[PDB]
C-alpha cells in the first residue's frame, strides 16, 4: 500500500499507510504526499494512528469491537488533536 | 376401563396444542420462564408450577393413576394463572378461554 | 491472527500490521519497501533481544492478543554504517500534562 | 408515531446478550413511541427476554447513555420463532469517532459545571454539554426512515 509521513511538532516522523490516513478529513484535503503538523506533539500523534489502525480493522467487522482506551491525561489533547483532524 | 380414559385423556390435549386453539393457548405450551418474562415473586407464590408439555410427558410416562389425576393438573395449570394474575389480565382471559374447552371435553369424556 | 506493530529507530516509527506466522526477514522486507533498506542492514530487537530471520513474530512473542491495533506492540531498529551496526536507540514520545484538578 | 411496537401480543422469545465492556440498558420503544428503560445487563452477560413480534428495542450504557449497537444495527426487532428457536440480540460496541471517544472520556472524568475550566477551543464547550440524548437519535432515525421511502 502507499504509505504517508506524519510530522509532530517535536519532530517525530509517523509512517502510516495512506487508506489509514484518510480516516482523517483534514489530511484527506490537505493530500488532495508528506504532511506535517505545527501543534501535535508526538504521544498524542501516536495515538491518532493507533486509532487509525482499530478504525480500518474494526469497521464493518463481525467480530466483537474491542474499546478504544484513552487514558485520563492525554484525554484533552487527543479530543483537541480529533476535532482539528475531522474524525 | 381406566387405560380407555387415559388415552381420551392424551386426545385432548392434541386439541389444546392444536392451531385451532392457537391463539389463546401458546402461554401454556411451555414451562413459566420467571427469568424471561422477570417475575421474581412467581416461586414464592405458585408452590407447585404446572404447563401442557409437562402433562404431555407425563401422559407418555404412564405417570397418571387414572384421568382424574390428569384434570388435576390441566385444572393446576389455570389455577396457578389466575391465582398470580389479577382478574383483567390478558393470560386469565385466554386461561378462560382455553379452560372452557378442556371442560367440555373432560365432561363429554365416555366411561 | 494477525499482530500490529511499532517499528521504531530514533524518531522514527512504522505502524504496520503483520501476522504470527510471518517471519522477521519477512517484516524486514517491509521495512526495506518503506526506508530502502535492506534486511543485511537490519536489526530488529523485542525491547532488549535481538531478533533471529527465521523465526517468527508468533515464536519472538509477539502474539495478536498482546499486540493489537488500538495497543500495538513496539520493535526495535538500529541500522548498519560504515560495515558496523549502530547500537538501538528510540526517541521517547513527549510527556502529557499532569492531571488537572477537575480531572482528578 | 413512527417508531414504535405494534400491540401484537404474539409471542417472541429473545436473547439479549451484552457483548461490549459498557453496562448494558435494554430500552423498548412503547405503543405510542415513548422509550421505557428496562433493567440493565452487566458486561459480558445476557439473559432470556420475553418479547413480541413487532416490538422496537434499543441498547446504551446505563451510565453515560452511549448508542450501541445490535446486530451490526441501532434498532432491533423481534421476528416470530421458527420450530419456537429464541432469536438472538448481540450487543456490542460501534467504532466511534476520535472525537465522540474523546468527549466520552472527558464527560467521565468532568462534571457538567466544570467543563468551562478547562483549556481547550469555544466550540468543544458545546460539544461536551451535547450529552448523547435517546430522544434526539429517535428524532435522526425518523427523518431516515422518511428519506429511505
Amino acid at each position: 500500500m502507499m504509505y504517508v509521513k506524519l510530522i509532530s511538532s517535536d519532530g517525530h516522523e509517523f509512517i502510516v499507510k495512506r487508506e489509514h490516513a484518510l480516516t482523517s478529513g483534514t489530511i484527506k484535503a490537505m493530500l488532495s504526499n508528506e504532511v506535517n503538523f505545527r501543534e501535535i506533539p508526538s504521544h498524542v500523534l501516536s495515538k491518532v494512528c493507533m486509532y487509525f489502525t482499530y478504525k480500518v480493522r474494526y469497521t464493518n467487522s463481525s467480530t466483537e469491537i474491542p474499546e478504544f482506551p484513552i487514558a485520563p491525561e492525554i484525554a484533552l489533547e487527543l479530543l483537541m488533536a480529533a476535532n482539528f483532524l475531522d474524525c | 376401563k381406566v387405560s380407555e380414559q387415559l388415552k381420551c385423556c392424551s386426545g385432548i390435549l392434541k386439541e389444546m396444542f392444536a392451531k385451532k386453539h392457537a391463539a389463546y393457548a401458546w402461554p401454556f405450551y411451555k414451562p413459566v420462564d420467571v427469568e424471561a418474562l422477570g417475575l421474581h415473586d412467581y416461586c414464592d407464590i405458585i408452590k407447585h408450577p404446572m404447563d401442557m408439555s409437562t402433562i404431555k410427558s407425563k401422559l407418555e410416562a404412564r405417570e397418571y393413576r387414572d384421568a382424574q389425576e390428569f384434570g388435576a393438573d390441566v385444572r393446576l395449570m389455570f389455577s396457578n394463572c389466575y391465582k398470580y394474575n389479577p382478574p383483567d389480565h390478558e393470560v386469565v382471559a385466554m386461561a378462560r378461554k382455553l379452560q372452557d374447552v378442556f371442560e367440555m371435553r373432560f365432561a363429554k369424556m365416555p366411561d | 491472527m494477525d499482530v500490529f506493530l511499532m517499528i521504531r529507530r530514533h524518531k522514527t516509527t512504522i505502524f504496520t500490521d503483520a501476522k504470527e506466522s510471518s517471519t522477521v526477514f519477512e517484516l524486514k522486507r517491509i521495512v526495506e519497501g518503506i526506508l530502502k533498506r535492506p534486511p543485511d542492514e537490519q536489526r530488529l530487537y523485542k525491547d532488549d533481544q535481538l531478533l533471529d530471520d527465521g523465526k517468527t513474530l508468533g515464536e519472538c512473542g509477539f502474539t495478536s492478543q498482546t499486540a493489537r491495533p488500538q495497543a500495538p506492540a513496539t520493535v526495535g531498529l538500529a541500522f548498519r554504517a560504515d560495515d558496523t551496526f549502530e547500537a538501538l536507540c528510540i526517541e521517547p514520545f513527549s510527556s502529557p500534562p499532569e492531571l488537572p484538578d477537575v480531572m482528578k | 408515531p413512527v417508531l414504535r411496537s405494534v400491540n401484537s401480543r404474539e409471542p417472541s422469545q429473545v436473547i439479549f446478550c451484552n457483548r461490549s465492556p459498557r453496562v448494558v440498558l435494554p430500552v423498548w420503544l412503547n405503543f405510542d413511541g415513548e422509550p421505557q428503560p428496562y433493567p440493565t445487563l452487566p458486561p459480558g452477560t445476557g439473559r432470556r427476554i420475553h418479547s413480541y413480534r413487532g416490538h422496537l428495542w434499543l441498547f446504551r450504557d446505563a451510565g453515560t447513555h452511549d448508542g450501541l449497537l445490535v446486530n451490526q444495527t441501532e434498532l432491533f426487532v423481534p421476528s416470530l420463532n421458527v420450530d419456537g428457536q429464541p432469536i438472538f440480540a448481540n450487543i456490542t460496541l460501534p467504532v466511534y469517532t476520535l472525537k465522540e471517544r474523546c468527549l466520552q472520556v472527558v464527560r467521565s472524568l468532568v462534571k457538567p459545571e466544570n467543563y468551562r475550566r478547562l483549556d481547550i477551543v469555544r466550540s468543544l464547550y458545546e460539544d461536551l454539554e451535547d450529552h448523547p440524548n435517546v430522544q434526539k437519535d429517535l428524532e435522526r432515525l425518523t427523518q431516515e426512515r422518511i428519506a429511505h421511502q
